[PDB]
């Protein structure tokens, strides 16, 4: 078994950037060396096969090379829909531990700050004994985001969960949605519903918040 | 029944490696060469000095087949007059050779996945090989001064070497099953 | 006394399929190998196929191999060529040829006039015939350019005229069309006075064009 | 062009066996012709080859999955499989059926690359029972404004296991959506979110569907979201 | 496959002259080896198979020998019927058949220069968008001969197209027709349109042009 070790693990590049992904094996696989790209929610798609030949289809801007030990993928003038999990898999000897670890390239780009949105639970839900109450960030950068639940002014915590969508192929922001799960009953004890978004966006934090009955 | 045996022969479970390539002798029986050809397989068929069709023609039936496996690139090699190591060292056609030679893909039966190093062929040897000779000595190679004396070593090598046959090499690369009729006129 | 006559050949475009015959005559066709042997426009000669005497065995050249199938029919004394996925390098007159069967190797020893088999992709399309007027003697001719498939008959005054002419083969140019020239030498004296006129002719298209060539 | 289609259970028992099946579509492209294997990726870690077909007899199998692994080829149905047995939860994982690319005349690997993939399917080793969503309406209001647009969405609580499927307006409405990863609740259920930003001129006039699929439980829900 | 290969591509003789052709093969083919006769425009036909036995119905001057790789065919008496190209094909390799490249047998005649003409365009044709312009090289011999396109003195490959007639039936002369074609924005980018001509016949190197 022939392990494969990438580095960087994780990194980020500007846009137009000349991004360097190399991949070191523990001994020689001569040049039988494939490089995939794996978008969030999709199979891997494989880019150079033979350490350096290119896969019909794909852009002339990838590249790669190496033999031996040590290759090097190269993609040059980074795209935004370039944001994927990259991985080298050797196939010298059908083996355990055949891909590396990988590595997963993140968009930089300018900041923004988030639209910020709360959602009161619905009555379909309330008529089923509970309410979730929905906090939406949306279109944000960087990833780095804190949501604080307030309940008539009262901080709340260990009562909710947040969810971060993966980086946009597009504008290269992320989206965040917080839920605060409570019971009929303890949403019926208080009126005011709030959370509080902090972000480098942001001068200042902003607060939505609601009423029950209004 | 007395047909000649060309089952034996081509569909044979296991094949000989080349450098000990095997020989069956079929005399005495009638042979049904029509048919033989006509299983749609065959990735080679070439003939010298006979034409297949027309040898159902010949009164008597005493014919040699020889069998092995080789590389898919050293297909062409089984012929006359060609060179290389497996014309040179492992199996030598003359260059009158009337007979047939028969050659199909057995990608699906001699590799194996961590590679199928049953299969050897003779990598070294001194002089090259006279037209249907058979050497299976294994005697450690002197390429250099010193002598080896049955001792491996640097200028001291087996002088045989395994194709290690795996399914996922290429086509030039797989293991291609080979039989060789010499015929009598 | 052997007779070979072949028929089927046209135009096809890639990856089409063609069928040919061959109808013998004055020898025993049920005894005898049968050949196919095609030659490329200008190129040698290169054996295509081979069929027993009974039809039961087939073998065949590795460029044709798993693409063309040969057959037979002894009742008819007819001999087939069924050509399936047709590319450019299969452009060539094809002829039938018989076994001569005194040997135990293979050998051509009749062979059939032949046909002609051309792949492209484009329609049968007809000439554009353009003059080449004059500037000892002197020449003008005319130029037969842009049609499709071959062949094409030029002939000048309606065969009034044959000394110093001179008709060159055909091109195939890259848009995958026909060109072709056709010249003549007359005395320069009678330049302005005689009439010279070339009578082109695509059977493929049913194009017969008179142009008149003068300084 | 070839074509690969994961299908399956996505949940299996402890111990059970897992049962996959990869549907190979093509211009009349026989199987015979071609390798075809697995490749399982769990939730945050890398990819392991399970093992490749090559031939009847010539199978690769991933040493370190033991003698549970088993691949057929059904070439007159263009379909392979795939079996697990004894599964635990270390086996939950996206599986993905790919085809090794077919090596070049003088290629010498040992191994191959995978050049055609399947879509992927989850699969979920739990002794849990299947539960289909609750799919309640997050609609727009004063709050979910930010100037001329408004944010109006689905809340998909309550299901077992992974995944779920949402689309809004049957497909026809794509720009502006997120649908969040699903949160694995103390209840031991999962819920998502999906979002939509739409103009706020449009509230009134025009309808917002979302469809949320749930294969393990075949249910399908289409919530209309309107202005409460 | 077996290579044969035949020498000399083409040679020259009168009625009476002793033809000898030869044949080599890329390995021994032992005495499989078959002679045919081709004339322009016609099939060929079978001259001599197994090195050296003569077919049925042809010319005793015909006559084969060798063994092996080397293989000759002699014309004892050359008769104004055997002006033709020949070809050997081997038959030792009876599914890989192959021929030889062939060895055209030509009338000789003394050296003839080419008289070279050039005609532009026509206007008929300058209304389609394309040009097509024609060097003629006429009468001449041997057949050995070099059309060069000069453009503006830029020398033209990969655009051009050559024509050679068969030996005149007459004067035993040879005729060329090369056509340089181009678009008709490549044909005001220049003004000079030349044809240089290259023959043994010619003590340098004649040129015939025109301006546009
Ligand atoms: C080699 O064995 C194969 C079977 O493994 C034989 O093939 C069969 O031949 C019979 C006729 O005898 C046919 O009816 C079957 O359809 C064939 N089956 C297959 C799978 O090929 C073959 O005849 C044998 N060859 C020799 C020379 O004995």
């Amino acid at each position: 078994a022939i392990r494969m070790t990438q580095s960087p693990s994780t990194l980020s590049a500007s846009v137009g950037d000349r991004v360097t992904i190399a991949c070191r094996a523990s001994q020689s696989i001569s040049a039988w060396l494939a490089w995939y790209q794996q978008k969030p929610g999709k199979a891997p798609k494989l880019l150079i096969y033979k350490a350096s030949s290119l896969e019909s289809g794909v852009p002339s801007r990838f590249s790669g090379s190496g033999s031996g030990t040590e290759f090097t993928l190269t993609i040059n003038s980074l795209q935004p829909d370039d944001f994927a999990t990259y991985y080298c898999q050797q196939y010298i000897s059908s083996s355990p531990w055949t891909f590396g670890q990988g590595t997963k390239v993140e968009i930089k780009r300018t900041v923004a700050a988030p639209s910020v949105f709360i959602f009161p639970p619905s009555d379909e839900q309330l008529k089923s004994g509970t309410a979730s109450v929905v906090c939406l960030l949306n279109n944000f950068y960087p990833r780095e985001a804190k949501v604080q639940w307030k309940v008539d002014n009262a901080l709340q915590s260990g009562n909710s969960q947040e969810s971060v969508t993966e980086q946009d192929s597009k504008d290269s922001t992320y989206s965040l949605s917080s839920t605060l799960t409570l019971s009929k009953a303890d949403y019926e004890k208080h009126k005011v519903y709030a959370c509080e978004v902090t972000h480098q966006g942001l001068s200042s934090p902003v607060t939505k918040s609601f009423n029950r009955g209004e | 029944t007395n047909l000649c045996p060309f089952g034996e022969v081509f569909n044979a479970t296991r094949f000989a490696s080349v450098y000990a390539w095997n020989r069956k002798r079929i005399s005495n029986c009638v042979a049904d060469y029509s048919v033989l050809y006509n299983s749609a397989s065959f990735s080679t068929f070439k003939c010298y000095g006979v034409s297949p069709t027309k040898l159902n023609d010949l009164c008597f039936t005493n014919v040699y087949a020889d069998s092995f496996v080789i590389r898919g690139d050293e297909v062409r090699q089984i012929a006359p007059g060609q060179t290389g190591k497996i014309a040179d060292y492992n199996y030598k056609l003359p260059d009158d050779f009337t007979g047939c030679v028969i050659a199909w893909n057995s990608n699906n039966l001699d590799s194996k996945v961590g590679g199928n190093y049953n299969y050897l062929y003779r990598l070294f040897r001194k002089s090259n090989l006279k037209p249907f000779e058979r050497d299976i000595s294994t005697e450690i190679y002197q390429a250099g001064s010193t002598p080896c004396n049955g001792v491996e070593g640097f200028n001291c090598y087996f002088p045989l070497q395994s194709y290690g046959f795996q399914p996922t090499n290429g086509v030039g690369y797989q293991p291609y099953r080979v039989v060789v009729l010499s015929f009598e006129l | 006394e052997v007779q070979l006559v072949e028929s089927g050949g046209g135009v096809v475009q890639p990856g089409r399929s063609l069928r040919l015959s061959c109808a013998a005559s004055a020898f025993t066709f049920s005894s005898y190998d049968m050949h196919w042997v095609r030659q490329a426009p200008g190129k040698g000669l290169e054996w295509v196929a081979v069929i027993s005497y009974d039809g039961s065995n087939k073998y065949y050249a590795d460029s044709v191999k798993g693409r063309f199938t040969i057959s037979r029919d002894n009742s008819k004394n007819t001999l087939y060529l069924q050509m399936n996925s047709l590319r450019a390098e299969d452009t060539a007159v094809y002829y039938c040829a018989k076994d001569g069967g005194k040997l135990w190797v293979y050998y051509f020893d009749y062979w059939g006039q032949g046909t002609l088999v051309t792949v492209s992709s484009a329609s049968t399309k007809g000439p554009s015939v353009f003059p080449l007027a004059p500037s000892g003697t002197a020449a003008l001719g005319c130029l037969v350019k842009d049609y499709f498939p071959e062949p094409v008959t030029v002939s000048w005054n309606s065969g009034a005229l044959t000394s110093g002419v001179h008709t060159f083969p055909a091109v195939l140019q890259s848009s995958g069309l026909y060109s072709l020239s056709s010249v003549v030498t007359v005395p320069s004296s009678s330049l302005g006075t005689q009439t010279y006129i070339c009578n082109v002719n695509h059977k493929p298209s049913n194009t017969k064009v008179d142009k008149r060539v003068e300084p | 062009q070839v074509q690969l289609q994961e299908s399956g259970p996505g949940l299996v028992k402890p111990s059970e066996t897992l049962s996959l099946t990869c549907t190979v579509s093509g211009d009349s492209i026989s199987s015979s012709r071609y390798y075809w294997g697995w490749i399982r990726q769990p939730p945050g870690k890398g990819l392991e080859w399970i093992g490749t077909f090559y031939y009847s007899g010539i199978t690769y199998y991933n040493p370190s999955l033991k003698s549970r692994v088993t691949i057929f080829v059904d070439t007159s149905k263009n379909q392979f499989s795939l079996k697990l047995s004894s599964v635990t939860a270390a086996d939950t994982a996206v599986y993905y059926c790919a085809r090794p690319r077919p090596p070049d005349y003088y290629d010498n690997s040992g191994a191959l690359l995978f050049d055609i993939w399947g879509q992927g399917t989850m699969v979920t080793v739990s002794s849990a029972s299947t539960k289909g969503p609750s799919v309640f309406p997050l609609a727009p209001s004063s709050k979910s404004t930010s100037g001329g647009t408004a944010a109006l969405g689905c809340l998909v609580k309550d299901y077992f296991p992974e995944p779920v499927t949402v689309s809004w307006n049957s497909g026809a409405l794509t720009s502006g959506v997120h649908t969040f990863p699903a949160v694995l609740q103390s209840s031991g259920l999962y819920s998502l979110s999906s979002v939509v930003t739409v103009p706020s001129s449009s509230l009134g006039t025009q309808t917002y569907i979302c469809n949320v699929n749930h294969k393990p439980s075949n249910t399908k829900v289409d919530k209309k979201v309107e202005p409460k």
